[PDB]
């Protein structure tokens, strides 16, 4: 089955560090790329950052760019979100999520230089709490 | 030669003379940019013998340091050698000069 | 800045269809993916390339996009169907995935 | 130190000077292998004991990719007669990883398998089953009398208009032109059909029973390797000098998270002058710099053995800091003068380490390292009225010695 | 360059087999060095001319001469001079190894300078000997006199030939300043060692009719008595392209020492 | 109808990666402003060639090209290969296809007589032009057929250019790296037809070329030298370099070729017997080994080669094919 | 001297085997019309004063 | 070429190209020294003039 599984959700103080884990299963990590998305309680999402199937291109939104940090390790199949100085507007519920068209085919060297937009697998989500 | 026969021997042999052609050919060429450089020493010597020895040079530090007065010959195993007269002054002064 | 806008909530009668508009300055130029999201689990793919929907999820689904507003369309709602729909400007190039501000379908 | 230039000039007293008398080099301390992970075991079983071989005009073709292929045990194996590999050693094919590994099955009539080599000449290498000159790979060849003798299914080709190029395979039936006349719709005068069966009957002597033929061709670093050996993966180290295996790819240097931006297809990278200095790691696929670690020239500083046995070494263009890694210390622009005390005095020059820092003997008595004094410091006491001219002189005889010839060696 | 990396560097497989070769190794390492101490000679016998480091006066007045151009600047961490720094301006690979050179710019420089010194503050006789102040003008005189020019000829129109020489100074300091190419001579001196090495370190990915032609794809993939025929063509190709390497350097060392000795001769 | 390919057509060679270095590749590149044909499928598909490789390029505003047929004989006599991409999913087959005489895409193109591949996966080929508005998609493809690959390369790019390829330079990536082994000669492209009556774009071919590519410091082709283009290229390509100084470069040398080939041997009709040799009745004794010197004749060695009647035949200073050549 | 025709000058199965060896031609043709252009600029030192 | 097919062409061949291979270098080499000689000459004689 395809599934992806969170960890690493808790309390945390502001101005403290966490990280997050994702573990992926039934497919080849390594061929897609990745996001991390989190959803603040009672609120829409909010896509917090990517990574390219080989950690060469990460991209991070405004709300995070500099504080926190993306890295995967595709010899494991799990997602790493490192993130340093957390404020109280973190606090949300974080998922995993994998793209519904993978960037290149390891396997067989399929590179198709264009690709669909969706992201079809979510993880079920840890949440993450800051306060004093 | 002695332990293989012409067949094989021959293969074994060609190691050889390639190994001690090339090891020729080196010792050759080099002799030959040795033979310049010492060629280009005896052009030098023959030169402080003809303006050195048998006249006076205005050369500066060509036939020695300071004012060259004459120079004598003496032979020496590959090469020669050239005993440099010279007039250095010495004993200097302060004058005011106009 | 980015604020992909959508209406906070649409209310729609069981078994009429139901518009759910997503819009933006230069969402044109750039995809449109939807995901439904039943409260308390995580969001479900439903829409993207603006128009095609992944297997698995009902035909009834349908989507466009065009100029500056993209628009997933129910051609009939069920009791099921009440959720919270996220828009999301999709581009690889430049590095943009900003999601939506989310709409509440209401169904009374 | 000093001992090893005593060796390297091949004499018991060594004169006054700097002489190189050995290269250092960082040596590596562990070992690295990085293959893919590969998911599943490789199918050799369904081609060598496969119910039916194919007729030599019409080899079987197989294309084996992702595979743990494990070539010991075939190796191992007693069955196979005749197991001769023209580009690999048999014994080495379980270290190294490869690409499109074909495997063609076939039937031989019998001794003539040798035919099946780069080179050969004959009706089975010219007409049946051609391999280049250059092949890579394995010829694996067993007899199969109890399997495939009567019998009469299996056929080969006689004649073909030409010599038929590497791994080209033949199956047209029309009738062959011997002579020089024309012939068509049957065999007329020196005119043959092109085929015709063995005739593997069991009553064929040793040499002329049927041979099974299977033959793999190998090509290594085209691609994204994909017919792996065995070989487990070790774990990643990187900022120490190792030697490491990529996907076969060996060598030594030290690992370094890199900054080249691969595209998804480039598994390598290369340096201006074509070598190899970027791995993109098959496990991870992370790009890692390789550099080659520390190495220099060792030159022994020494006065001569008259005065003091005492010498300093300096390791030519090495850091200090990764030097014991091999065996005062001072860092100077050349490399680590190592026994040599720096002094701040300026001297003439004595013993030239480089970019300006000359050592010497001095003293209680040492050696010493300093920067070279050009000379005494004068200030000229030039005025605009003033001249100073000499009241006496002398005569001073000064000797030059010039080469002139050399032996007249012949 | 070591010849014994170049040829084959971590493998004691190829090292054993170019051992076989004899002391070819041997005499070419010998040759290099023997060039590499050539070129500190040649820096030496064309700068290292003057016994003490003459230094200009504070107070510069030369008759009008002006010579800031070619003095040492002291605003700099250098001691170039300006046209100096003109012209120093428009002019790990498989054993190789650049060794520094004994002399540092910073003491070419120096020794430039108290040469400029010397001849500026005493003409010719810190050359002969102890260097003798004289006034620059006096100087001039005496070097017109040289040329069968009375002294004359100089002071009744001095401030002219100071103008003049100085407009000469400023118009060599604008033409290499410009886009003129006039260093050609050590550039190309620069672009010949550069292309050498480039082309030594190119043929090291030749395999001289080997199966490959680097040698840990050999020796990973073929049994020893197979391997040492391969090995053995890696050596000889890169055994002649090193051969070829020094004796083209040898004869390139050989015309800059000629150069060098025209230029201590100049000197 | 006919344009000019001013410098498309150029791809990464292999699968290394290079910065800040000229690397003089010789591979089948499209040559320079070379001809490249002008097709307009739609007012049909004719069955082009397949040289050595095949330089495609489109510029569709729909995304109407789907894909492309090759093969040789395109008629289940023989496999060939088939590349559609469906709305969802391409399928990289090679089957012993029976291609009707038109092929086309309805709005379903298959088969699997004695097959012997399939690659289904993503599609490579989508419709992007929707996005860009006026501006059109350059959609560009390199097909090459050698050493077993059938290696495809791509590169798609905005452009407004209308009636000619752009006046510009892009390198194009590989798609894939087909182990397939098939003999092409032959391709064809496939169409989507909303009206299946069941009855555009740019195809120039590849040759031997040497390139000099220039990678910058990203590892990029940003731009380079044909060769074999002009005198002034080969002087870039022969310094290794693209802007060369004045003055005088010997870069090659020219040599008159011949015109015709001309054999003149001696007028000598008889045929020589060697059938006294091998057909005698008696052989002698190998102590006394028999010595028949064979003079006057014109010899044909292939029918004492191709005879199946000699258990053994090697010669070792001459080749025993090319005996009938050579004169003894 | 051309290299490629000196050796083995209008064969091309030896015009392949050469580039075996790399680029001692390169080397070999660059010696002499460096040593050609060296005569010219003999011949222009020596009499064009 | 005409008595051989190229399996063992090459190895006759390439026999011919290492000899030629020499030959032609070290004429280059003796022509880089003669013309290092006439160098001198050359230099000599622009001194003289
Ligand atoms: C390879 O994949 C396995 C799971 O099949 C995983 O446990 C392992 O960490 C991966 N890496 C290596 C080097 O075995
Ligand atoms: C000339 O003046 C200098 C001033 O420093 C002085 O050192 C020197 O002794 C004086 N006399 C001689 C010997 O020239
Ligand atoms: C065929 O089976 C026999 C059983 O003894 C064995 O020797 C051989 O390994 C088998 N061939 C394979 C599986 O490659
Ligand atoms: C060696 O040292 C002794 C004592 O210092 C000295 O007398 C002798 O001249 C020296 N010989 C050499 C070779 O310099
Ligand atoms: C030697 O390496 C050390 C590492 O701490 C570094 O700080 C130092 O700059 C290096 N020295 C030279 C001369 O590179
Ligand atoms: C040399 O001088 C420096 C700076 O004054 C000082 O740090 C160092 O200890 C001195 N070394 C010696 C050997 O006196
Ligand atoms: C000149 O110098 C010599 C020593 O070289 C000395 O004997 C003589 O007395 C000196 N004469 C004068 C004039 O000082
Ligand atoms: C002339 O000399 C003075 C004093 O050194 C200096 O300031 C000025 O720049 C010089 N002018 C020239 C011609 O360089
Ligand atoms: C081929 O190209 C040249 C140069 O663009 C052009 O002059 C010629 O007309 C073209 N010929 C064809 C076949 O279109
Ligand atoms: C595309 O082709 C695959 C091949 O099996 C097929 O399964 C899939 O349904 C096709 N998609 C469409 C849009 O028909
Ligand atoms: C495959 O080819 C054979 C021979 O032409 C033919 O008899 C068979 O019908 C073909 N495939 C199938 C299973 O239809
Ligand atoms: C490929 O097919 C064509 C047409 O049948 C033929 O002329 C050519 O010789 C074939 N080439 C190969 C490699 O079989
Ligand atoms: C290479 O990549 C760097 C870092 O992403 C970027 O700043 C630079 O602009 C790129 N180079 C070019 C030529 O665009
Ligand atoms: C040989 O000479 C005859 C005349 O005697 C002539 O008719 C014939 O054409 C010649 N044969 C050849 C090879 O031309
Ligand atoms: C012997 O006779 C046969 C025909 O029976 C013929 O083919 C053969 O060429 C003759 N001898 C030779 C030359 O082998």
């Amino acid at each position: 089955q395809v599934q992806l599984v969170e960890s690493g959700g808790g309390v945390v103080q502001p101005g403290r560090s966490l990280r997050l884990s994702c573990a992926a299963s039934g497919f080849t990590f390594s061929n897609y790329g990745m996001h991390w998305v989190r959803q603040a309680p009672g609120k829409g999402l909010e896509w917090v950052a990517i990574i390219s199937f080989d950690g060469s291109n990460r991209y991070y939104a405004d709300s995070v760019k500099g504080r926190f940090t993306i890295s995967r390790d595709n010899s494991k199949n799990t997602l790493y979100l490192q993130m340093d100085s957390l404020r109280a507007e973190d606090t949300a519920v974080y998922y995993c999520a994998k793209d519904l068209s993978f960037y290149y085919d390891i396997s067989t060297g399929y590179y198709p230089q264009s690709y669909n937009s969706g992201t079809d697998v979510w993880g079920q989500g840890t949440t993450v709490t800051v306060s004093s | 030669l002695s332990r293989l026969d012409p067949p094989e021997a021959e293969v074994q042999i060609d190691r050889l003379i390639t190994g001690r052609l090339q090891s020729l050919q080196t010792y050759v060429t080099q002799q030959l940019i040795r033979a310049a450089e010492i060629r280009a020493s005896a052009n030098l010597a023959a030169t402080k013998m003809s303006e050195c020895v048998l006249g006076q040079s205005k050369r500066v530090d060509f036939c020695g340091k300071g004012y060259h007065l004459m120079s004598f010959p003496q032979s020496a195993p590959h090469g020669v050698v050239f005993l440099h007269v010279t007039y250095v002054p010495a004993q200097e002064k302060n004058f005011t000069t106009a | 800045s980015y604020e992909l806008t959508q209406p906070p909530s649409v209310s729609v009668s069981p078994g009429q269809t139901a518009s759910i508009t997503c819009s933006g300055d230069k969402l044109g130029d750039k995809y449109a993916c939807w995901y439904q999201q039943k409260p308390g689990q995580s969001p479900v793919l439903v829409i993207y390339q603006d128009n095609k929907r992944p297997s698995g999820i009902p035909e009834r689904f349908s989507g466009s996009n065009s100029g500056n507003t993209a628009t997933l369309t129910i051609s009939g709602t069920q009791a099921m169907d009440e959720a919270d729909y996220y828009c999301q400007g999709w581009d690889r190039s430049t590095g943009y995935y900003v999601f939506g501000t989310g709409t509440k379908v209401t169904v009374l | 130190p000093l001992s090893e230039t005593k060796c390297t000039l091949k004499s018991f007293t060594v004169e006054k000077g700097i002489y190189q008398t050995s290269n250092f080099r960082v040596q590596p301390t562990e070992s690295i292998v990085r293959f893919p992970n590969i998911t599943n075991l490789c199918p050799f079983g369904e081609v060598f004991n496969a119910t039916r071989f194919a007729s030599v005009y019409a080899w079987n073709r197989k294309r084996i990719s992702n595979c743990v292929a494990d070539y010991s045990v075939l190796y191992n194996s007693a069955s196979f007669s005749t197991f001769k590999c023209y580009g690999v050693s048999p014994t080495k094919l379980n270290d190294l990883c490869f690409t499109n590994v074909y495997a063609d099955s076939f039937v031989i009539r019998g001794d003539e398998v040798r035919q099946i080599a780069p080179g050969q000449t004959g009706k089975i290498a010219d007409y049946n089953y051609k391999l280049p000159d250059d092949f890579t790979g394995c010829v694996i060849a067993w007899n199969s009398n109890n399997l495939d003798s009567g019998n009469y299914n299996y056929l080969y080709r006689l004649f073909r208009k030409s010599n038929l190029k590497p791994f080209e395979r033949d199956i047209s039936t029309e009738i062959y032109q011997a002579g020089s006349t024309p012939c068509n719709g049957v065999e007329g005068f020196n005119c043959y059909f092109p085929l015709q069966s063995y005739g593997f009957q069991p009553t064929n002597g040793v040499g002329y029973q049927p041979y099974r033929v299977v033959v793999l061709s190998f090509e290594l670093l085209h691609a994204p390797a994909t017919v792996c050996g065995p070989k487990k993966s070790t774990n990643l180290v990187k900022n120490k000098c190792v030697n490491f295996n990529f996907n076969g790819l060996t060598g030594t240097g030290v690992l370094t998270e890199s900054n080249k931006k691969f595209l998804p297809f480039q598994q390598f990278g290369r340096d201006i002058a074509d070598t190899t200095d970027a791995v993109r790691d098959p496990q991870t696929l992370e790009i890692l710099d390789i550099t080659p670690c520390s190495f220099g020239g060792v030159s022994v500083i020494t006065p001569g053995t008259n005065t003091s046995n005492q010498v300093a070494v300096l390791y030519q263009g090495v850091n200090c800091t990764e030097v014991p890694v091999a065996i005062n210390v001072f860092q100077t622009r050349a490399g680590c003068l190592i026994g040599a005390e720096h002094v701040n005095n300026s001297y003439e020059c004595d013993i030239p380490i480089g970019a300006g820092i000359c050592a010497s003997y001095q003293t209680s008595q040492s050696i010493i390292a300093y920067t070279m004094s050009l000379g005494a410091e004068n200030s000229v006491a030039y005025s605009n009225n003033s001249i100073a001219i000499p009241t006496n002189f002398t005569i001073s005889v000064t000797t030059e010695i010039l080469p002139v010839s050399m032996t007249k060696t012949s | 360059v070591d010849c014994t990396m170049y040829i084959c560097g971590d493998s004691t497989e190829c090292s054993n087999l170019l051992l076989q070769y004899g002391s070819f190794c041997t005499q070419l390492n010998r040759a290099l060095t023997g060039i590499a101490v050539e070129q500190d000679k040649n820096t030496q016998e064309v700068f290292a001319q003057v016994k003490q480091i003459y230094k200009t006066p504070p107070i510069k007045d030369f008759g009008g001469f002006n010579f800031s151009q070619i003095l040492p600047d002291p605003s700099k961490p250098s001691k170039r001079s300006f046209i100096e720094d003109l012209l120093f301006n428009k002019v790990k690979f498989n054993g190789l190894t650049v060794l520094p050179p004994l002399l540092t710019d910073e003491m070419i420089a120096q020794y430039t300078s108290a040469l400029l010194a010397g001849t500026i503050t005493s003409g010719w006789t810190f050359g002969a000997g102890a260097a003798l102040q004289i006034p620059f003008a006096m100087q001039m005189a005496y070097r017109f006199n040289g040329i069968g020019v009375t002294q004359n000829v100089l002071y009744e129109n001095q401030k002219l030939i100071a103008n003049q020489f100085n407009s000469a100074i400023g118009k060599i300091q604008d033409s290499l300043s410009s886009t003129a190419s006039a260093l050609g001579k050590l550039q190309d001196v620069v672009n010949q060692n550069a292309q050498a090495l480039n082309t030594l370190v190119k043929q090291l990915s030749s395999n001289f009719g080997a199966i490959s032609s680097v040698l840990n794809d050999i020796l990973s993939r073929l049994d020893p008595p197979e391997a040492e025929v391969q090995i053995d063509r890696l050596i000889t190709g890169r055994l002649q392209s090193l051969q070829t390497y020094v004796t083209q350097q040898l004869i390139r060392a050989a015309e800059i020492r000629a150069s060098a000795n025209l230029a201590a001769t100049k000197m | 109808a006919y344009t000019n390919s001013f410098t498309r057509g150029v791809y990464y060679p292999d699968k290394v990666f290079r910065s800040s270095v000229l690397h003089s590749t010789q591979d089948l590149f499209l040559p320079f402003f070379s001809n490249v044909t002008w097709f307009h499928a739609i007012h049909d598909n004719p069955v082009l060639p397949f040289n050595d490789g095949v330089y495609f390029a489109s510029t569709e505003k729909s995304n109407i090209i789907r894909g492309w047929i090759f093969g040789t004989t395109l008629d289940s006599k023989t496999q060939s290969l088939l590349i559609v991409n469906n709305a969802t999913n391409v399928v990289i087959k090679v089957c012993e296809f029976q291609f009707c005489n038109d092929p086309f895409l309805g709005v379903v193109y298959s088969s699997a007589n004695n097959c012997t591949f399939e690659y289904v996966s993503q599609p490579f080929l989508m419709d992007l032009e929707g996005k860009q508005g006026n501006f059109k998609n350059l959609r560009e493809f390199v097909f090459k057929n050698i050493d077993g690959y059938f290696k495809i390369y791509s590169k798609h790019t905005p452009i407004n250019l209308v009636r000619d390829l752009p006046q510009g330079f892009s390198a194009l990536e590989p798609l894939v790296d087909l182990p397939i082994g098939i003999n092409i000669t032959r391709f064809q492209t496939l169409l989507a037809l909303h009206r299946s009556y069941l009855t555009a774009y740019y195809v120039g071919y590849l040759q031997p070329r040497t390139f000099l590519l220039k990678y910058n410091e990203n590892g990029t082709i940003t731009d380079a030298v044909d060769c074999a283009l002009d005198p002034l290229s080969e002087t870039k390509c022969t310094l290794k370099s693209f802007t060369v100084e004045k003055g005088i470069y010997q870069t090659s040398n020219f040599r008159v070729q011949p015109t015709e080939s001309i054999v003149r041997f001696p007028n000598i009709t008889n045929l020589c017997p060697f059938g006294e040799v091998f057909n005698a009745t008696r052989f002698a004794s190998v102590y006394a080994w028999n010595r028949k010197r064979i003079s006057n004749c014109v010899a044909d060695y292939s029918v004492l080669y191709n005879s199946a009647s000699f258990s053994t035949f090697k010669c070792y200073g001459v080749s025993p094919t090319k005996l009938n050549d050579l004169c003894f």
